DNA sequence: ATGCCTATAGTTATTGTGGCC
RNA sequence: GGCCACAAUAACUAUAGGCAU
C-alpha cells in the first residue's frame, strides 16, 4: 500500500534469532544531529515509528554486523571480476550514477521488524522514539543481492528492444557502451533515464555526466585503450620485513600488463617464518631482478580491447629457473593481457611438463574472461613433445599449437636407453643409512673386480642411494649400465630435475650429457639376486 | 505428489559454478527459454543459497546441444530416499545374456511434478562471458535429469507400464537405472532388433518418447608371460621384479628358484640357461595367471574402486576392485581407430565403457582413478561426454610398477 | 602398528593487491 | 575485524616407495 516494485520475502536462520545487544553509552553531541536525519527519512517513507511491541534492538554507530550473522546466506553478487582486456571496444561510453539506490527498493514487511533500531536517549534514561527500516538498510548482507536482481528485471525489456547496445551493472554504478555515433548515443541514455525514473531512481543530467576517463578497480579506462594506475615505490633503503612482501604484491599487480616481471628471488627472502620485525638485508641475487623491473615501470603502456572477429594468440617465454611468462595478443606488438607461472611446491616439475601446466592456466583463464580457447605458440620442438608424453604416466592434450622459435630455447638434456648396451661395464647400485647419528655408506660392485666404499656424515637413506649413482658414473667409461634396487632413485633419472632442490642430482645430470648411452634397470630389494647381495653386505657392515 | 525430505543435520548442496565456453553458454539459454514456456523451469531471486553445477554436452543421434546437470553433491545427501525408502530391485541374470540394447528414457521424467519444498534445492546458475550478466537462475518444477530420486518416484508408474511387456516375454529380463534403460535378450541378432522396436512402439502409445553391447564377450583375458628362446640376465631381472609385485595379489607365484640362477656379479649380455627347477616353476606360474584366483567376491556394502592406467602408443588398461590388490573384473581398450583420437578422448570413452558395464553386472557408480590433472580434466571432458549419468572420480598418482605389469595382458 | 623421509594428487591458513560493510 | 575476486608463501590428508622400532 506504500512500497512499489513488489517486495521479496526474506527470512532469518532457524538456528538463532536477531540481535539482542543493549544500547551504547550516551554522547549528547552526536544525538542532536541525528534527530533531523530521522525526521527527514520518515517524511519520505524510509523509516516508521513503532511502539514497545518490538523486542529487537540495533545499536547506532548504524552497525549491522550482529544482524548479518543471523540473516540467511545469499548467493554471491559477482562471479569473477571483469578484466578490461576481455571487454569489447566501444565508440562512446557513458556512466550513470543511481541516486537513492537502497532508498527506492523496499524491504519485506516480515523482515522490517528485525531491522528496528533505538536512538540514544537525551537525559535520565528515557525510552525515546523507536524506528524501523522499511527499505534496504545501509550495511546489510542481502542489500547488494536484491538490488542487482531488481535492476535486472527493470532492464529486462530494454535489452530486447536494443540488442546493439551493451549495458553493465556494478553495485550502484551502471556502464553503457555502444559503437554508435556521439549524437545517437546521447539520445539512448536520455531514454534510459526515463525508464529508471518510472520506478523511482535518480539520474544525473547531461551537464553532470562524467568524462570518458574512468577509474574502476584501480584501472584507468578509455574508449579505445586501457592502462593501470602508476605505482610509486620508495627508492632509498629497504625497510622492515613486511615491506619486502609488499614489493612482491606490487609486482603481482603489475604482472597483468607488464610482461617482464620477476618475483622468484624476492620470495626466497620470505622463507623465514614467525616474525614481527625481522628486517631483511638486501642481497646480490635478490636485487638483480629488482633493478630490471623498475626500468619497465618507467615507460607507460596500454592494453587493447577484445575483438570477436580476430583469434587470440599466446606465446611462452622463459626468463628464469622454474618461472614462465606469457602474453596474449590478437595483433603484433599490441598486447591484451600478460600472465605468469612462478609457484614451485618444492620438488622437480620438469621444464616440458611445467610449460604444459602454464598453458592449462591460460586455457582456464581464457574461458572465464574471453570465452574461447586461444592459439598457443610453444618454444618446444614437435619431436621433443611426442617423446616425453608417450613414456610418461600422466596424459594431457593440446588442441591447437604452432612451433615458433624463441631466443630462450628449452631443450632436453638426456634420454635413457630401452635396450641394454653390449660390451659395457655393469654397475650395481645399493646404499644404506642409519636414523641415529645420521650416518650412511655408498658403494658399487662391478663384474671386473674394482670397488670403492666411502663414509658420509649427516645424511638420509634417500641421499645415500643417490650418492652411489654419482660415484658409479664418475669412475666409468662412455657406456654405463646402472642397476638400482630403490624405486625412489628410479623416478628421478627418468624425469628431468630443474629447481632449487636436487643440487646433488645436478652433478649427475651434467655427467649424463657427457656420456653417449646410459642404461637403467630396477631390481627387487632383499631377495637373493646375484650382484645385488654383494653391495648390500658392504653398506650394512657398520650399520 | 510425494513430499521429499533431506537427511537430518546435512544442509543443501553448495558447489561453485565451473565456467563454460562462449558457444556452450548461448546453447544453454536456447534450451532454458523453451523449457520455461512449456512449464519445466521457473526464475527465482537471490534469496536462494543452493547452487548446482551445469554443463553442456553434444548428441550423436539428435545432433543437438543437450543440457547436463551434475547432481553428485546432492546424490550423497539424497541417498536415503532412493535406497532406504524406495529401493530398486536388481536381478542376478542381467550380466549373462547375448545382446544388450541401451535406450534413453530421461524424457519421460518431465511429466511428473516435483515437491514444492524441494524446488529450491534444484536451483542452478548459468555461467557468462567476462561476468557481464549477474547470472540467470532457474529451478526445477519437475523431475530433473541426473538425479537418483527421479526413478524412485517414477518406479510406481514404470512397473505398471512394463507389466504387459514382462507378461509377454518372461525370459527377457528388464532393468531400469537413472535415465538409461537396459534390456537383455537371448534371441538372435536378427530378432533382437525386432523386439526393441516393439518395446519402443509401446512408449509412443503412452505419451512420452546402432548402439549395442555384448555381455557374453566380457570374458576375463589371462595375463601371459613373454616367450623367449634365449634368456639373458636383463630379461630375468625385469621378470623377477614384476612377479614380486604380483606376489601379494597371487600367492601361488614364487620367485625363489629364479633368483638362485644368478650367482655373483654378472653382465646383462651374458646368457644364463634355465635349470630343471627353473623351467618347472616358470611354466607353473602361467597356469595360476590363467585360472581365476580364489577369494574374489562381491560386497554391496563396500564402495567400488576403478583405476585406469596410461601405457602409451594408444593403449589403456583398467582394474575394477573393492579391496586393494584383489581384482574382480579386468579389461583393456586400445584405440578407437577410424577418425580422430587423442589423450582425453581415449580416456573419456574408457570411463563411459566401464560405467555401462558396471550397471549391467553390479549396478553402482565406481570411483574412477584418472592419470590427469583436475584443471585439465574438468575442462575437456564435456566435449566428448554423451551419457547423462555422471560418476564420481578422483585424481591420484600412477605407479610405474602397475604400468609394467598389465601391459602383457592379451 | 607408529614415527620419520621422499615423491605423485588434493585440501587449508596466511599474507598481499583491488574493492566493500 | 568480517565478506568478494585474483595471486604468492607455510601446514595437513589418499597413493607409491623407503628407513627405524
Ligand atoms: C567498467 C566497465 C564494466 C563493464 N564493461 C565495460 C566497462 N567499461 C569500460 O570502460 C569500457 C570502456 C571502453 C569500451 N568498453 C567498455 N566496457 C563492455 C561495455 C564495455
Amino acid at each position: 500500500p506504500i512500497s512499489p516494485i513488489e517486495t521479496v520475502p526474506v527470512k532469518l536462520k532457524p538456528g538463532m534469532d536477531g540481535p539482542k545487544v543493549k544500547q551504547w553509552p550516551l554522547t549528547e553531541e552526536k544525538i542532536k544531529a541525528l534527530v533531523e536525519i530521522c525526521t527527514e527519512m520518515e517524511k519520505e517513507g524510509k523509516i516508521s515509528k513503532i511502539g514497545p511491541e518490538n523486542p529487537y534492538n540495533t545499536p547506532v554507530f548504524v552497525d549491522f554486523r550482529e544482524l548479518n550473522k543471523k540473516t540467511q546466506d545469499f548467493w554471491e553478487v559477482q562471479l569473477g571480476i571483469p578484466h578490461p582486456a576481455g571487454l569489447k571496444k566501444k565508440k562512446s561510453v557513458t556512466v550513470l550514477d543511481v541516486g537513492d539506490a537502497y532508498f527506492s527498493v523496499p524491504l519485506d514487511e516480515d523482515f522490517r521488524k528485525y531491522t528496528a533500531f533505538t536512538i540514544p536517549s537525551i537525559n535520565n534514561e528515557t525510552p525515546g522514539i523507536r524506528y524501523q527500516y522499511n527499505v534496504l538498510p545501509q550495511g546489510w548482507k542481502g542489500s547488494p543481492a536484491i538490488f542487482q536482481s531488481s535492476m535486472t528485471k527493470i532492464l529486462e525489456p530494454f535489452r530486447k528492444q536494443n540488442p546493439d547496445i551493451v549495458i553493465y551493472q556494478y553495485m550502484d554504478d551502471l556502464y553503457v557502451g555502444s559503437d554508435l555515433e556521439i549524437g545517437q548515443h546521447r539520445t539512448k541514455i536520455e531514454e534510459l533515464r526515463q525508464h529508471l525514473l518510472r520506478w523511482g531512481l535518480t539520474t544525473p543530467d547531461k551537464k553532470h555526466q562524467k568524462e570518458p576517463p574512468f577509474l574502476w578497480m584501480g584501472y584507468e579506462l578509455h574508449p579505445d585503450k586501457w592502462t593501470v594506475q602508476p605505482i610509486v615505490l620508495p627508492e632509498k633503503d629497504s625497510w622492515t620485513v613486511n615491506d619486502i612482501q609488499k614489493l612482491v604484491g606490487k609486482l603481482n599487480w603489475a604482472s597483468q600488463i607488464y610482461p617482464g616481471i620477476k618475483v622468484r628471488q624476492l620470495c626466497k627472502l620470505l622463507r623465514g617464518t614467525k616474525a614481527l620485525t625481522e628486517v631483511i638485508p638486501l642481497t646480490e641475487e635478490a636485487e638483480l631482478e629488482l633493478a630490471e623491473n623498475r626500468e619497465i615501470l618507467k615507460e607507460p603502456v596500454h592494453g587493447v580491447y577484445y575483438d570477436p572477429s580476430k583469434d587470440l594468440i599466446a606465446e611462452i617465454q622463459k626468463q628464469g629457473q622454474g618461472q614462465w611468462t606469457y602474453q596474449i595478443y590478437q595483433e603484433p606488438f599490441k598486447n591484451l593481457k600478460t600472465g605468469k607461472y612462478a609457484r614451485m611446491r618444492g620438488a622437480h616439475t620438469n621444464d616440458v611438463k611445467q610449460l604444459t601446466e602454464a598453458v592449462q592456466k591460460i586455457t582456464t583463464e581464457s574461458i572465464v574472461i574471453w570465452g574461447k580457447t586461444p592459439k598457443f605458440k610453444l618454444p618446444i620442438q614437435k619431436e621433443t613433445w611426442e617423446t616425453w608424453w608417450t613414456e610418461y604416466w600422466q596424459a594431457t592434450w593440446v588442441p591447437e599449437w604452432e612451433f615458433v622459435n624463441t631466443p630462450p630455447l628449452v631443450k632436453l638434456w638426456y634420454q635413457l636407453e630401452k635396450e641394454p648396451i653390449v660390451g659395457a661395464e655393469t654397475f650395481y647400485v645399493d646404499g644404506a643409512a642409519s636414523r641415529e647419528t645420521k650416518l650412511g655408506k655408498a658403494g658399487y660392485v662391478t663384474n671386473k673386480g674394482r670397488q670403492k666404499v666411502v663414509t658420509l656424515t649427516d645424511t638420509t637413506n634417500q641421499k645415500t642411494e643417490l650418492q652411489a649413482i654419482h660415484l658409479a658414473l664418475q669412475d666409468s667409461g662412455l657406456e654405463v649400465n646402472i642397476v638400482t634396487n630403490s624405486q625412489y632413485a628410479l623416478g628421478i633419472i627418468q624425469a628431468q630435475p630443474d629447481q632449487s632442490e636436487s643440487e646433488l642430482v645436478n652433478q649427475i645430470i651434467e655427467q649424463l650429457i657427457k656420456k653417449e648411452k646410459v642404461y637403467l634397470a630396477w631390481v627387487p630389494a632383499h631377495k637373493g639376486i646375484g650382484g645385488n647381495e654383494q653391495v648390500d653386505k658392504l653398506v650394512s657392515a657398520g650399520i | 505428489t510425494v513430499p521429499v525430505k533431506l537427511k537430518p543435520g546435512m544442509d543443501g548442496p553448495k558447489v561453485k559454478q565451473w565456467p563454460l565456453t562462449e558457444e556452450k553458454i548461448k546453447a544453454l539459454v536456447e534450451i532454458c527459454t523453451e523449457m520455461e514456456k512449456e512449464g519445466k523451469i521457473s526464475k527465482i531471486g537471490p534469496e536462494n543459497p543452493y547452487n548446482t553445477p551445469v554443463f553442456a554436452i553434444k548428441k550423436k543421434d539428435g545432433t543437438k546441444w543437450r543440457k547436463l546437470v551434475d547432481f553428485r553433491e546432492l546424490n550423497k545427501k539424497t541417498q536415503d530416499f532412493w535406497e532406504v525408502q524406495l529401493g530398486i530391485p536388481h536381478p542376478a541374470g542381467l550380466k549373462k545374456k547375448k545382446s544388450v540394447t541401451v535406450l534413453d528414457v530421461g524424457d519421460a521424467y518431465f511429466s511428473v511434478p516435483l515437491d514444492e519444498d524441494f524446488r529450491k534445492y534444484t536451483a542452478f546458475t548459468i555461467p557468462s562471458i567476462n561476468n557481464e550478466t549477474p547470472g540467470i537462475r532457474y529451478q526445477y518444477n519437475v523431475l530433473p535429469q541426473g538425479w537418483k530420486g527421479s526413478p524412485a518416484i517414477f518406479q510406481s508408474s514404470m512397473t505398471k507400464i512394463l507389466e504387459p511387456f514382462r507378461k509377454q516375454n518372461p525370459d527377457i529380463v528388464i532393468y531400469q537405472y537413472m535415465d538409461d534403460l537396459y534390456v537383455g535378450s537371448d534371441l538372435e541378432i536378427g530378432q533382437h532388433r525386432t523386439k526393441i522396436e516393439e518395446l519402443r512402439q509401446h512408449l509412443l502409445r503412452w505419451g512420452l518418447t546402432g548402439y549395442e553391447l555384448h555381455p557374453d564377450k566380457w570374458t576375463v583375458q589371462p595375463i601371459v608371460l613373454p616367450e623367449k628362446d634365449s634368456w639373458t640376465v636383463n630379461d630375468i631381472q625385469k621378470l623377477v621384479g614384476k612377479l614380486n609385485w604380483a606376489s601379494q595379489i597371487y600367492p601361488g607365484i614364487k620367485v625363489r628358484q629364479l633368483c638362485k640362477l644368478l650367482r655373483g656379479t654378472k653382465a646383462l649380455t651374458e646368457v644364463i640357461p634355465l635349470t630343471e627347477e627353473a623351467e618347472l616353476e616358470l611354466a607353473e606360474n602361467r597356469e595360476i595367471l590363467k585360472e581365476p584366483v580364489h577369494g574374489v567376491y562381491y560386497d554391496p556394502s563396500k564402495d567400488l574402486i576403478a583405476e585406469i592406467q596410461k601405457q602409451g602408443q594408444g593403449q589403456w588398461t583398467y582394474q575394477i576392485y573393492q579391496e586393494p590388490f584383489k581384482n574382480l573384473k579386468t579389461g583393456k581398450y586400445a584405440r578407437m581407430r577410424g577418425a580422430h583420437t587423442n589423450d582425453v578422448k581415449q580416456l573419456t570413452e574408457a570411463v563411459q565403457k566401464i560405467t555401462t558395464e558396471s550397471i549391467v553386472i553390479w549396478g553402482k557408480t565406481p570411483k574412477f582413478k584418472l592419470p590427469i590433472q583436475k584443471e585439465t580434466w574438468e575442462t575437456w571432458w564435456t566435449e566428448y561426454w554423451q551419457a547423462t549419468w555422471v560418476p564420481e572420480w578422483e585424481f591420484v598418482n600412477t605407479p610405474p610398477l602397475v604400468k609394467l605389469w598389465y601391459q602383457l595382458e592379451k
